[PDB]
C-alpha cells in the first residue's frame, strides 16, 4: 500500500511528505523485495537497527546493501514510504512493498548530532564523514532510531 | 494430358531427335557456385559488424594517461532459415512431353538459385533475410571519380581500393549492363580501357576474372572475393521431394515437386567488401 | 524524470511548450537515427523508438536500448520534439529525429495504471510489479500510445 | 572557480561550486556517486577535479562522464554541486551527491583537442567530440588551459 | 525456425558460438615492424646534432 | 631507409593487460581491458631521410 | 603501436605533442620538378631524390 | 462496407460491385470460383500473392486453374469480383459470386490501365510478341498484395 507519510523508523521530529520529492517529482515506483519473511520487520521498520536505505542489486528489486562497508560504493538511492504503520514494511516481507527516492527522509543510528556517514549495511549511523555521506558541507542529524527528513 | 479443352497436340510432340522441343532457360543472378558451404548444426547464427570505433587512444599523450571508450562491434542475429522453390505439374504431362521432366528440374534448381541470391545481397543485416552483401561493402569514394576519366580505369582503382582492408579479393563482381556499357568504351587514342590492348579479351579488369550477377544494379562495380567475405554453414543439404499425397496432388491427377534446402548465413567480414560507383 | 504526470498529459501531443527542461536544458538541433549503436547497418534488427527515449553514443546520432531489456535505461534520457501521431514500439531507424532534453511529451505502449519499461526491441512494456521500476505516480490508459510525461 | 592550479594540456584547476547553488544553507535531493572514494576531508577529489556532467544511471545514482557505447555515462547540463570546502582536498563527487542543473565553472575539455571523459582519475583525459555524447558546445580550448562553459 | 518479422528475443543472446564471426587485421599501417628494434633502458636519449651549414 | 636512419628503442614492449578488479569495476561491475607500451626513439642519422610535400 | 610512431616521427611540436624526426630531417620538393602532376608522378619523381645522398 | 459498395473480412480479395446491383450477362446469382475453400491449383505467385491463373471449368462455372501451362482457349477477361465470407474475417463460406463483365474495381498490373490479360507468373500482366495480347478492362485504382482489388 502507498501512503504519504514518512515511514522506516520511530515517528518523531519530522518524516513528513504531503508533496513527494525534492527534485520536482511525484514519486510512486513500486517493486518486490528479494528477502521472504523472517525477521523482526513483519511488524514494520521500527526501532534501532532497522534498514531505510535499500539499493537495487542492478535489477528494479531491492534487498540490503550487496555493497563493502569499509570502502564506499555507489548506491542507488530508495527509501521505503510508509506502508500503513505497524504493518510490514521494507525488506523481509514477501509481497509487493512501495518505494520512493529523491531526497526522503532517511533512517540513522547512535547520538552525535550531526555528521553522520553511511556504513553500507542498509542504513545512515553516528560516524566522520571524508569519504561518506554528506548532504551538504555536514549531513542533516544522527540521534538514535529516529527517521529523519532531509 | 491428352485433352483438346485447351491444350493441343502440338505441345505434347515426341522427342528422340524427330519432332524436336525447345525448353532452355538463361542463368543470370547467381553467387552461390563461387560460395562455400560446409555444414553445422545450430538454432541461429551470430555475426558481427564493426561499428564506427571511437579513440581512447589518440596521439596527443605523452605523459597523460588513458581515456574512456569502445572499439564497438554490434551483433546481427539470423535464425536458421528454409529455402525451398516448387513445381507442380501433371504425370502425364511429363511423360508425354518427353524433355518437360528434366528441364522441370533444372527449373527448380535455377529458381533455388535466384531465391538464395536475392536475401543474400540485399538489404541490411535482417532477421528476415540472409542480407550481407549490402552491408558490407563500403562506398564510392570520390577522389577516384574524375572529370573525363575512363570506365575502364575506375574498374582498375576499384581493386587497388580494397587491397588496402587486407582481405581477399581476387575478381571482379558487375552488373550485366554496366559491364558490357563499360567494356564498350573505347579511348579516342585507340586503346580499351579495361586493359590498353587491340584484342579480344573474355573481360578482363586487373588480370582479374569477371563474375556477372543481376543483382548487383547498374553503375555498380563490387570486388571481392566470395569465399572468404561469406560462408553458408548446412542444417540440411539438398534433397528433392516429391509428394502426391498432399492437398493439391489429390484433387485432380498431379505431382508436387518440391526441392529445397534448409540453410544458415556466417558472414567472415565485419565491412571486408568494398564497393565504387561508375561516373562515366 | 522521475515523475508522470498524466489524465492526458500536461498538455496534448507528443510536444509541451508550457514545459521546458527538467533535468539540464533543452537540445538544439536533432540528429539521425541508426540501430545498434551506431552501425554501418541503417535498417532492420532491433533498436530505435518510435518515439521514445534516446541516448547518443556518437555525437551526431542519436539509438536506443540493445542492452537492458524489461529493465529501465541507465544514462542518457532524451525525449523528442515532433513526430506527432506515432504510437512506440517496433524499430523506427533512419528517420531524422529531433530531441530536446527531458521535459516533453513522448508516447508510451503498455497496461494501464501500471509502471513499463524498455525493452531491447524498442518498444514499451508494463505489468504488475515484480521486476519494473521508475517512473512517477501511475494514471497510464490502458489505450497504446498514450502521453507520457518524462 | 579556481583557474591555473593545472598542468601542461587543456585543464583547468578544480571548481568549486558555490555560484549558482551552494548547499549548506539549503538541501535538495541526493544521489550516489558512481565514481570517486578516494580523496580526504570528503572524498571526490579524483571523483571529479573540476565539475563535468553528471548523469543519472539506474535508479538514483549520477556519475561522471565515461564509457562511449551503451548508456554514454555523462552528459545533460545537470550538473554535481561541489559546494564550499578545499580546493582539490573537499571535491564532492565520492559522497552522496546532491544536484542541480545550474552551476558554473564546468570544465569538459581533458588533455589536447576533444570534448574530455573522466577515466578512474578525476581529471580529464581526451575523447572525441562527433563519436561522443555533444552538449551542443565544442571546445575551441587551444593547448594550455583557457576556460571552458558548459 | 521461420521468424516473420525483424524482431527478436533471439538478437539479445548468442545463438551460436564459434571463435570466427568475423575481424580484421592490418600488418601494412605500422612503421614499427619495418624499423629495426633493440632494447634501452633509460629515462631518455642524449643526441648530439649538426646546425645548419651554408656549405662551400 | 628506414633500417640505418631510424632505430626503435624499447624500455617496455607493447602488451595488453586486463584488469576487472578496480575502482570503477567495483561500483558497478564492469572489465577494463588495458594496453599500452612504454617507448623512446632513436635517430642514427636522420638527415638522410627526405620528406616531400604532395600536390596532388 | 600507430599513436608511439605518429608522435615521435610526425606530429607538430606542442604542449602534449613532440616531433623528433620531421624537425630534423632534410627539405626536398617535388614542386620544382612540376606544380600539379598525378599521384604516380609524384611516387616516381620521389625516388629520385634520395640518390642524391647517397642511399641510392 | 461488410456486403455491397465492397466487401470486408477477406484476405482473398477485396471491394468489389460498386457500381451498386448486378449487370453481369448470364448471371443468375453465381456460383463458387475456389481458392479459398480450395481450387485445384494456382500458378504463379512470385511474391505475395493470391492472384494466378484462372480457368473455367467447361461453362460459366469458374475456379482458380485446372489446366497446367498457358495455352489458347476461349473465353473474356473478366472483372474479378470477390464476396464476402460468412465467418469473421477468414476465407471460406463465401457467397455464390456473380462474374461482372465490366463491373468495378480490380487493380491493374499490365501495359495499360484498361488493358491487362492474366498469365501464369501471376498477378495480371501484359501480352507477348510470340502468344496473346493486352486488352482486359481493368478498372481504377492499383494496391499489390495477398489483398488486392482495392
Amino acid at each position: 500500500p502507498y501512503v504519504r507519510l514518512g515511514y522506516e523508523g520511530i515517528l518523531n521530529g519530522a518524516h513528513d511528505i504531503d508533496v513527494a520529492g525534492l527534485n520536482g517529482v511525484e514519486q510512486l515506483a513500486g517493486k518486490f523485495a528479494t528477502i521472504g519473511a523472517n525477521g523482526v520487520k513483519l511488524a514494520g521498520d521500527n526501532g534501532t537497527n532497522a534498514v531505510g536505505l535499500f539499493r537495487e542489486d542492478l535489477g528494479d528489486m531491492v534487498n540490503a546493501s550487496e555493497k563493502a562497508s569499509f570502502y564506499f560504493r555507489g548506491g542507488e538511492y530508495y527509501v521505503n514510504i510508509s506502508r500503513t504503520s505497524l504493518t510490514a514494511a521494507g525488506i523481509a516481507a514477501g509481497d509487493e512493498i512501495t518505494c520512493d527516492a529523491d531526497g526522503k527522509m532517511i533512517k540513522f543510528t547512535g547520538t552525535g548530532k550531526a555528521l553522520g556517514v553511511v556504513t553500507h549495511v542498509g542504513e545512515y549511523r553516528a560516524g566522520n564523514m571524508y569519504e561518506k555521506a554528506t548532504q551538504g558541507v555536514t549531513d542533516t542529524d544522527t540521534f538514535i532510531g529516529f527517521i529523519m527528513y532531509v | 494430358m491428352s485433352q483438346l479443352s485447351n491444350q493441343e497436340k502440338e505441345y505434347l510432340i515426341s522427342k528422340a531427335l524427330e519432332t524436336e522441343e525447345g525448353r532452355v532457360a538463361l542463368a543470370q543472378a547467381m553467387a552461390n557456385p563461387i560460395r562455400v558451404s560446409l555444414d553445422y548444426q545450430g538454432v541461429g547464427r551470430k555475426l558481427l559488424v564493426v561499428d564506427p570505433l571511437p579513440q581512447g587512444a589518440l596521439p596527443v599523450y605523452d605523459k597523460d594517461v588513458d581515456a574512456k571508450a569502445f572499439v564497438i562491434s554490434k551483433r546481427g542475429q539470423v535464425p536458421d532459415q528454409v529455402i525451398e522453390g516448387d513445381r507442380i505439374q501433371v504425370p502425364t504431362f511429363e511423360i508425354v512431353s518427353y524433355p518437360q521432366v528434366r528441364f522441370s528440374q533444372v527449373k527448380e534448381r535455377r529458381f533455388n538459385v535466384i531465391d538464395r541470391a536475392q536475401q543474400r545481397a540485399k538489404a541490411d543485416i535482417m532477421a528476415v533475410e540472409d542480407a550481407e552483401i549490402f552491408s558490407l561493402l563500403e562506398g564510392a569514394a570520390t577522389a577516384v571519380n574524375a572529370v573525363t576519366i575512363s570506365s575502364g580505369g575506375l574498374q582498375r582503382a576499384a581493386l587497388t581500393k580494397a587491397f588496402q582492408e587486407v582481405e581477399k579479393h581476387d575478381l571482379v563482381v558487375t552488373k550485366i549492363v554496366m559491364n558490357a556499357s563499360a567494356f564498350a568504351d573505347i579511348r579516342a587514342w585507340g586503346q580499351n580501357e579495361f586493359d590498353p590492348v587491340t584484342q579480344h579479351e573474355v573481360l578482363q579488369t586487373g588480370l582479374f576474372g569477371h563474375i556477372w550477377t543481376a543483382d548487383i544494379l547498374i553503375s555498380k562495380k563490387v570486388p571481392q572475393n566470395t569465399v572468404y567475405v561469406l560462408a553458408d554453414p548446412e542444417f540440411v543439404g539438398v534433397m528433392p521431394i516429391r509428394q502426391d499425397i498432399q492437398v493439391i496432388p489429390a484433387d485432380k491427377p498431379e505431382e508436387l515437386r518440391l526441392g529445397w534446402v534448409i540453410y544458415e548465413e556466417l558472414g567472415l567480414a565485419v565491412v571486408n567488401s568494398l564497393a565504387i560507383a561508375k561516373i562515366s
